[PDB]
């Protein structure tokens, strides 16, 4: 937990939001599909 | 301000000893620690007297374990006779492996 | 080599893990519920198939279909009563095997522990469902009272749980399904036990002294083969002891009654194995708070690695926590009791505290005792 | 890999067995079993014992409880008045 | 394994070739150290506190003789079969079979 | 001198591995009838006349 | 309601007695294999 956090990461943690950002879309695409919303469909 | 607690924290370190199993079975409060990657490392630092001792001592524990036999009375591990000798040891491996990180974190 | 039978074949090789493995000699009785746990594993396997030779799964029948199983077939009636009665040895054992997980430290083998945890959470699945199969009173309700406890999720929950179901109730489409799972579950988790063997067989089975045995190390196939059949011959004992002795006693459900959806027995309860889970969703008068909590009863296993504090991964040498582990195990057995009782003042009370006790035990009291112990011993 | 040439490393040890034939596998059982079961319970009674008193007690009470509250079916408040 | 795997098979599968091969040997062994005076007179010295006072030299080869693959089968039947052993290490022995595996090995369910 | 019993029995019957599962296979056998037989009647003898076999009488041939 | 309980009980005295039978040999043959270990006693010897 400790050893874990650090001054020096922070290049990671950013790289991996935009890789993780670009994951997070696609769960979102993935789960309209079979979600459905009336909504979403509308958008 | 540790004269009277500490005092009974002295006699109660003691029960404490005698409470666990260790120095009723006669081995080592040291021998006694969860063989994690630490440990180990300390483990493989010890001279040959003190780290066959763990070996025969744990030998002769586990034996006694398989039969359900408890040691002798006189035989017994001693509060008194706090072997720490893992401790030095020890500590250093951490002491390192902390470090490690520090270097590692800046 | 040549002709050494074992590691001609290569698949007799990997069975070498039985007869010539290192296995530590100190070793409490409390190991033989590995073993053991297969043994029902296996039993109930067996069972299941013949029954599942004779069962149908519809609403009309199901009923009729265990009662003809139960009368006319022969040997059903026992095939079936020690169908019944092993599931509960199968928890019995199975909560044996995470006591000694818990007080020896043999949950430092983290991934082994990770499986473990899985297996017993697969096994409960596997339970829940089976035990609606025959479709009678208790069956029917607590099947509702359980799937609809999941609708306490707020945004799908609902639609969810309709989705489980197979439409707005329990009938045929859910029975079922059930019916399916059950009976592929136990396959799907025989793989999981040899992967949990597989990761433990990689640093051997841990000791009542908590230190490496190396220096002490056995031959499997010599003694432990014998102690394992010594076991299972205690284990069918206490099988056959109430599957013909005493045949209902563990099965404190008496509702051989077809389920009738509009009846109810005011005391709806799940079985032994999991009276402790209704338990903890009753302490909390919120719902989702409950099902939480619920979860967190179960899931709350795979956290204690995090939380062991003490160097010596042995309870055997710190009183402390060997005094509130077992406390644990017997608030523990006070939570099964209010599992079967009136959800009323004298219950709740209780239950939540015991609750609260269950989480302490675990998230809190443990963990500091270790410390404590470290520090009494100058460690 | 190979599990019993690789456990560890041991110096200096001696070992001495018998054989199965040669000894009797009931050693003093009952004078052995009743001095060390004796000799274990009660070093495990305090540590183990207490907790399920604890329950034994809640039980006891817990259920009293109900049966007067519920069979006191004038408990909560008396009949004359 | 491969030992007391040559001890079983040698109590139930001997072959008379093979014993009469071993037989031979024996001689041999037996003739040649006799070879030089020391030998002799050790044998003859040690020979009558052992055997007392007799020099079965010349008998040997009679004896070695009414070997048969059926005699040395019942022979070592008698002392290695079903009989428990006697076993020392000096480890490395950390691999060295369980006193009731060898023990399993002096009789053939399998193996 | 003789052979105690089981120096007897050893010598006749557990060398030879073949010997001493021949005879297990022919035990469990005995074994499983006289057992039966002998806890059968154990059995029955403490429900004397609460089972059938005791109860036939009554309606059977007149 | 229970015809199986009936037949189980006349069946259960048998399995008691075989049960116990069964498990009184085990634990002796239990011990016999397991006797070596116990038996044994290790004593450390100095190197020097
Ligand atoms: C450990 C895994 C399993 C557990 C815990 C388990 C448990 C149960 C339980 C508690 C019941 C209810 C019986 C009653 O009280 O009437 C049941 C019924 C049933 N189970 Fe199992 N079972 C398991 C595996 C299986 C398997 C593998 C099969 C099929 C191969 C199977 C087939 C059945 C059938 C057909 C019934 C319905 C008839 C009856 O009530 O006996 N089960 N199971
Ligand atoms: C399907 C149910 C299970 C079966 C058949 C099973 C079987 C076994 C067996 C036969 C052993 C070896 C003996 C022993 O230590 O008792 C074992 C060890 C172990 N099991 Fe399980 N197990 C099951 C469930 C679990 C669960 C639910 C977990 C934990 C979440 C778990 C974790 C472990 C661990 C950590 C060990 C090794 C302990 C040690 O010796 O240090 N097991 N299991």
């Amino acid at each position: 937990l400790t050893r874990f956090l650090g001054p020096r990461y922070r290049q990671l943690a950013r790289n991996w939001v935009p890789t993780a950002s670009l994951w997070g879309a696609v769960g979102a695409v993935g789960l309209v599909w079979a979600t459905d919303w009336r909504l979403i469909l509308d958008w | 301000a540790v004269s009277a607690s500490s005092r009974w924290l002295e006699g109660i370190r003691k029960w404490y000893y005698n409470a666990a199993g260790f120095n009723k079975l006669g081995l080592m409060r040291d021998d006694t620690i969860h063989e994690n990657d630490d440990v180990k490392e300390a483990i493989r630092r010890l001279p040959e007297n003190l780290y066959d001792d763990r070996v025969f001592r744990i030998k002769r524990a586990l034996d006694l374990s398989m039969r359900q036999q408890i040691l002798p009375k006189e035989q017994w591990t001693k509060y008194e006779e706090d072997k720490s000798y893992l401790e030095p040891y020890l500590k250093e491996v951490i002491r390192e492996r902390k470090e490690r990180e520090e270097w590692a974190k800046k | 080599m040549t002709n050494i039978r074992k590691s001609h074949p290569l698949m007799k090789i990997v069975n070498n893990a039985f007869i010539d493995l290192p296995a530590p000699s100190n070793i409490s009785s409390w190991w033989n519920f590995g073993s053991l746990l297969g043994i029902c594993l296996i039993l109930q396997i067996l069972t299941g198939l013949f029954l599942a030779m004779h069962y149908t799964s519809d609403t009309t029948t199901a009923f009729s279909s265990v009662t003809h199983i139960c009368r006319d077939v022969n040997y059903g009636w026992i095939i079936r009563y020690m169908h019944a009665n092993g599931a509960s040895m199968f928890f019995i054992c199975l909560y044996m095997h995470v006591g000694r997980g818990l007080y020896y430290g043999s949950y430092t083998f983290l991934e082994t522990w990770n499986i473990g945890v899985i297996l017993l959470l697969t096994v409960m699945a596997t339970a829940f469902m089976g035990y609606v199969l025959p479709w009678g009173q208790m069956s029917f309700w607590g099947a509702t009272v359980i799937t609809n406890l999941l609708s306490a999720i707020p945004y799908i929950g609902t639609n969810l749980v309709e989705w489980i179901w197979g439409g707005f109730s329990v009938d045929k489409a859910t029975l079922t399904r059930f019916f399916a799972f059950h009976f592929i579950l136990p396959f799907i988790i025989m793989a999981i036990a040899m992967v949990h063997l597989l990761f433990l067989h990689e640093t051997g089975s841990n000791n009542p002294t908590g230190i490496s045995s190396d220096v002490d190390k056995i031959p499997f196939h010599p003694y432990y083969t014998i102690k394992d059949i010594l076991g299972a011959l205690l284990l069918i004992l206490a099988l056959m002891l109430l599957v013909l002795f005493a045949p209902d006693l563990l099965g404190d459900p008496d509702n051989y009654t077809p389920a009738n959806p509009l009846n109810t027995p005011p005391h709806i309860k799940p079985e032994w194995y999991f009276l402790f889970a209704y338990a903890i969703l009753r302490s909390i008068p919120n719902k989702l708070g409950g099902v939480l909590a619920l979860a967190f009863s179960i899931l709350i296993l795979a956290l204690i690695p995090l939380l062991h504090t003490s160097k010596q991964r042995s309870m055997m040498f710190r009183p402390l926590s060997q005094c509130l582990f077992w406390a644990l195990v017997a608030d523990l057995l006070t939570l099964t009791w209010i599992g079967g009782q009136p959800v009323e003042h004298p219950y709740i009370t209780i239950g939540q505290l015991a609750s609260v006790l269950y989480f302490l035990l675990i998230l809190v009291l443990m963990p500091t005792a270790g410390t404590i112990e470290n520090k009494l011993l100058k460690w | 890999g190979r599990q019993f040439g690789h456990l560890t490393r041991v110096r200096h040890v001696i070992t001495y067995s018998l054989s199965p034939f040669e000894q009797r596998a009931f050693p003093h059982y009952f004078s052995k079993g009743i001095p060390n079961v004796l000799r274990r319970t009660r070093a495990c009674i305090l540590r183990v014992a207490p907790p399920f008193v604890a329950f034994y007690l809640v039980y006891t009470w817990g259920t009293q409880e109900f049966e007067k509250s519920k069979r006191k079916n004038p408990a909560a408040y008396e009949n004359d008045r | 394994f491969v030992l007391q795997g040559q001890w079983m098979r040698l109590c139930t599968s001997a072959t008379e070739s093979e014993v009469l091969r071993g037989k031979n040997l024996l001689r041999n062994a037996l003739v040649s150290h006799l070879d030089g005076t020391t030998p002799v007179c050790e044998d003859i010295g040690r020979s009558l506190l052992t055997y007392g006072r007799r020099i079965p030299l010349a008998e040997w080869e009679s004896r070695i003789a009414e070997v048969d693959a059926r005699v040395v089968r019942e022979v070592c039947s008698k002392y290695f079969y079903d009989q428990c052993p006697a076993v020392a290490g000096f480890g490395p022995i950390e691999q060295l079979p369980d006193y009731n595996r060898i023990r399993s090995g002096m009789f053939w369910l399998r193996f | 001198v003789a052979p105690t019993l089981t120096a007897r029995l050893y010598s006749l019957l557990f060398r030879r591995t073949s010997t001493f599962a021949l005879t297990i296979v022919v035990g469990a056998l005995f074994f499983e009838r006289a057992f039966d037989q002998g806890a059968d009647a154990i059995y029955e003898h403490i429900n004397e006349g609460k089972l059938w076999k005791h109860i036939k009488h009554k309606y059977e041939n007149k | 309601a229970e015809p199986e309980h009936d037949h189980r009980k006349r069946m259960g005295l048998k399995m008691l007695l075989m049960m116990g039978l069964l498990l009184p040999l085990v634990y002796a043959m239990k011990r016999h294999k397991w006797s070596v270990l116990k038996s044994r006693k290790l004593a450390y010897r100095p190197p020097k």
